[PDB]
RNA sequence: GUGGUAAUGCGCACUUGCCAGGUAACAAAUCAAUCCUCCCACGGUGAGCUUUCUUUUCACCAUAAUCCACUUGGGCCUUUUUACGCGUUGUUCGGAGCGGGGGCUCAAGAUUGAAAAAUGCAGCUCGUACUGUGUGAGUUCUGCGCAUUAAAGCAAAAACCUGGGGUGU
RNA sequence: CGCAUGAAUGGAUUAAUGAGAUUCCCUCUGUCCCGAGUUACUAUCUAGCGAAACGACAGUCAAGGGAACGGACUUGAAGGGCUAAGCGGGGAAAGAAGACCCUGUUGAGUUUGACUCCAGUCUGGCUCUGUGCGGCGACGUUGCUUCACUUAUCGAAUGAAGAGACCAAUGGGCGUGCUGUAAACUGAACCAACGGGUCCGGAGUCUUGUUUCGAGACAUCUGCCAGAUGGGGAGUUU
RNA sequence: CCCAACUGCAGACCGUACUCAUCACCGCAUCAGGUCCCCAAGCAUAGAAUGCUCUGGUACAUAGAGAAAGGUACACUCAGGGAAGUCGGCAAAAUAGAUGCGUAAGUUCGCAAGAAGCAUUGGCUCUGAGGGCAAUUGCCAACUCAGAACUGCUUACGGCGGGGAAUCCAACUGUAUAAUUA
RNA sequence: ACACGAGUUGUUCGGAAACUGAGCACAACGUUAUAUCGUUUUGUUAGGAAAGUGAAGGUACUGAAAAGGGGCAACAGAGAACCUGGGAUUAUAUUCCAAAAAGAAAUUGCAUGUGGG
RNA sequence: CGGGGAAACCCAGGUGGAGGCCUGUAGCGAUGCUGACGUGCAAAUCGCUCGUAUGAUUUGGGUAUCGGAGCGAAAGACUCA
């Protein structure tokens, strides 16, 4: 919809920041673990109810 | 098992009052110095309906006794009680339909409707259309009037309460027959949800007393205690007489 | 020409609700819509608003008469009794 | 403040000190019906069809808000008096003033201008200049409410408005 | 002569109405005698894609006995292997720790004349709880109690808006607050004019004091104690 | 200090994409289910029924070859008989629009009733009737109904009631076991 | 799908500032061993002293008048001052366009100037 | 509007548009096939047929009443499969 409130247009703000991917040289950290972000996401499945 | 209905009608959950297209409540003016050494006359401004009410009411305006203002009261309209009528109202006030005087001051035999039984009640009894009180006797000791009412008991009320003078407005509604469900719809949409209405023997055994089975019956007498307790008094409650009456009807 | 025989102002329910509670709704049914003579103007110009309210079309008044007419028939009676009840007083 | 017999007209002030009333505010059906849509008529530009036929078939032909200066329907005044007459498709109306003459006002429009052709659209000319610009069927805006069956009678308040009284005096 | 019909536990009728139950008739027909032909989409073959139910091991029969109805054992008869489409006789086929029935010192929903109690409603006593003259009783006191009171308390109304008095005792140290109305039929009223010596009037003053009205020591008041009722509700058994 | 017509400067805050569904939401999913509001063309027709079409939008739903049996169908037909089928006319067939005539018992006088039943219908060329406006006369629009002559039927889209005689029950409209009982 | 850039423009459009409705429950009061309970629009809280405003007058005192605390609940009710044109876009527009604003208006606040009082 | 009658009233033609009225869309329902499907399109769907369709109608948003309780035109219905 057109409507929202200006404290949930912020939420998905960040939430849609958050889906980029994992940087490609933070893979090349001397010890490093994370390869694929985990917590990513598509409005298809899991949706945000904000 | 469940609660009876009758018990949860007592929660006023869905039960209250529908009301709001209804006016406020109906009352006698004030009684005031004024209304008690001498009469305020007002005017008739209009004749209206409530919803869920089967009388006429009526908008009244007097003029302040103190400030400067014009305060309008809502009250039963008699039967010929007519716009642009002047009302009078107080001790002085003169004997006439429509005019309300206080109820020592009105001859013997009058007919009265919309008493007040306390004597600054503004007005409780009588006050259904077509129905009116017959003051009977006053009692000049003591200081009371005895009145008949419509239930045809006689009542003594302190002779200082106020009466308006002819029966009620609307007379009948009650003597035409209804013969649709439709009709009675709106009947009770202005009043309340009373309607439409199970009757028990259909209902089941957990809901209500009379809740049996094979043969809708109710299986025991269905005349009932004063002292039963809620969700059990069903049915006649505590009836002296019981089927066809067929001489009598004494008062109730 | 005429088109019912009997049934009149009810033979708009049709087979419906059978023949002695029809018949008697049909007394104060053509009572409240009928015209009843006005004291005030003189013209018979009254019709029923709501119930009881009854406005005249000639002098726009209104009466608060009731029911399905103007004046029940006890309502002569209560006029009446105080027209001789006042006036017995004032002497 | 001030004109008209009058309905009411014209553009020194302040009034939420107080009061009174209005707008906001609500409503069937029938009939008529606004913007607008469709169809027909007129004929201007391009296109389609062409063995034969078709003065032809298809598209387009537009004017926003804002602000200025005859018709239809209602309420009303004055005049002449009416008891049969006026009027609707329709269930009406009049000595508590019908009908007629002449007027006042309100509602919905029509018209002529400002805006506004400088725009839009189409065609065409050697990225420019030119050319063109209805007594029909629907339609709920409206007439329209003290307004529907009704033992159904159809929200309220801000905010605004005019008056009473007063201030100016 | 109704096993066992019957009067608002409603009886008897009943036009109109019904996606209600039933029976005949006309019409019509592949419902049928008795089946036949045609169509789209399937099944069928292919390209691409590609599951589940189920699954001890397995799988041809006759008879015998057996847990008394065998794929296996006994004695016979069949049996070369691998396959595609069908089919529904068997696998006592698949689903679901039989809902029927019984059992269990397992329940649950309801009912009542079960056993056991609880709220609710009523009832008694004390209490709340005061004052005065009295009447009946009991042994000066006390139980009860008629009546007249008013401050506890209760019911109501009001924007707590005008009570009572002055009219004076069983007190304390003419009338009764009074412009207006007498069937009614829609007007208005404010922010003092004015008088008297900035005050006092206009607009009476006073207060053993309630806001006013009704009831009133009562009960529908309050609290505890006591009984009756009590499937409305609880527990458990049967 | 107020009033009047102009002029001067300023006019802050949040949403604004996209979707609203045979793919954007809920139903584990891009699920033949469900989900409020607004705009709504041409012809046939009584028409927002139903059939086809200009603007707009689509060719996405896994496809190809293709005559087996057996099926499903928002698919048909059948000689003679016509309910003998079957628990039972289940399913299918049948009826059918409009106009005129005609219409029983029963009845609460309203109905029953579209009871039942009979007949007409196209195409073409004509004729009559039904009005407006302007000053008897002149000029004009938009349709409907009736009648005639000639000529044709292979009874030919879609859409659209089978009807009658009685018994039982509930008076009627309504509600009602979402997912076996309306 | 995935990856990488970009995209949502308002004095007037919707909301809010500023309406009331079915209703809600903060204060207040009362209950409860305990508020995490009840009352709280029939004109309106509270045994209840909830007005911070100021008519007239005297020069920031004097006190008429006003009874009934605070707030929320409508993106379909009430209320609301703007319209088309475009070559202004890959994507927004009654939102953008700048001196010939493509332009034409409406309205709120304050302020100066001329005209009047 | 006309006709009949001494009267009371009675007949006929139009207008009008009443009804929990009838046919029929959407809408709201859910009768029959005991049709399809029945490891589905679907943890109740689909096809034709059918009920009602100016009313006790259908519907959006808001708001109120719930666990021995709510709400119920009453079926042990419904209270997020």
């Amino acid at each position: 919809g057109r409507f929202k409130p200006l404290a949930v247009k912020k939420k998905y703000a960040k939430k849609m920041n958050q889906n980029k991917p994992v940087p490609y040289w933070i893979r090349l950290r001397t010890g490093n673990r994370i390869k694929w972000n985990e917590k990513r996401r598509h409005w298809r499945r899991t949706k945000l109810n904000y | 098992g469940k609660t009876v209905l009758s018990c949860r009608k007592g929660n006023g959950s869905v039960y209250q009052v529908h009301g709001h297209k209804r006016l406020g409540s109906a009352k006698l003016r004030i009684l005031d110095y004024a209304e008690r050494h001498g009469y305020m006359r007002g005017v008739v401004k209009s004749i209206e309906h409530e919803a869920g009410r089967g009388a006429a009411l009526a908008r009244v305006e007097f003029r302040h006794p103190y400030k400067f203002r014009r305060v309008k009261e809502l009250m039963v309209a008699p039967e010929g009680m007519f716009t642009g009528q002047s009302v009078f109202c107080g001790q002085k006030a003169p004997l006439a339909i429509g005019n309300v005087l206080p109820l020592g001051q009105i001859t013997e035999g009058c007919i009265v409707c919309n008493v007040e039984a306390k004597p600054g009640d503004r007005g409780t009894l009588a006050r259904a259309s077509g129905d009116y009180c017959i003051i009977i006797s006053h009692n000049h000791e003591t200081g009371r009037t005895r009145l008949k009412l419509p239930s045809g008991q006689k009542k003594s009320v302190p002779s200082t309460s106020r009466a308006m003078i002819g029966i009620i407005s609307g007379g009948g509604r009650i003597e035409k027959p209804v013969l649709k469900a439709g009709n009675s719809f709106y009947r009770f949409r202005g009043k309340r949800n009373c309607w439409p209405k199970v009757r028990g023997v259909a209902r089941n055994p957990v809901e209500h007393p009379h809740g049996g089975g094979n043969h809708q019956h109710i299986g025991h007498p269905s005349t009932v205690s004063r002292h039963s307790p809620p969700g059990q008094k069903v049915g006649l409650i505590a009836a002296r007489r019981t089927g066809r009456i067929r001489g009598g009807k004494a008062v109730k | 020409a005429k088109r019912t025989v009997k049934m009149g102002v009810m033979g708009r329910y049709g087979t419906r609700y059978g023949a002695n509670p029809r018949k008697r709704a049909k007394k104060l049914e053509v009572s409240q819509h009928a015209k009843h003579f006005c004291s005030f103007c003189g013209k018979f110009a009254f019709r029923r608003k709501a119930v009881g309210i009854w406005r005249c079309d000639g002098c726009s008044k209104t009466v608060a008469g009731g029911a399905y007419t103007l004046s029940t028939p006890n309502n002569s009676t209560v006029r009446s009794t105080v027209r001789r009840l006042r006036e017995l007083a004032k002497i």
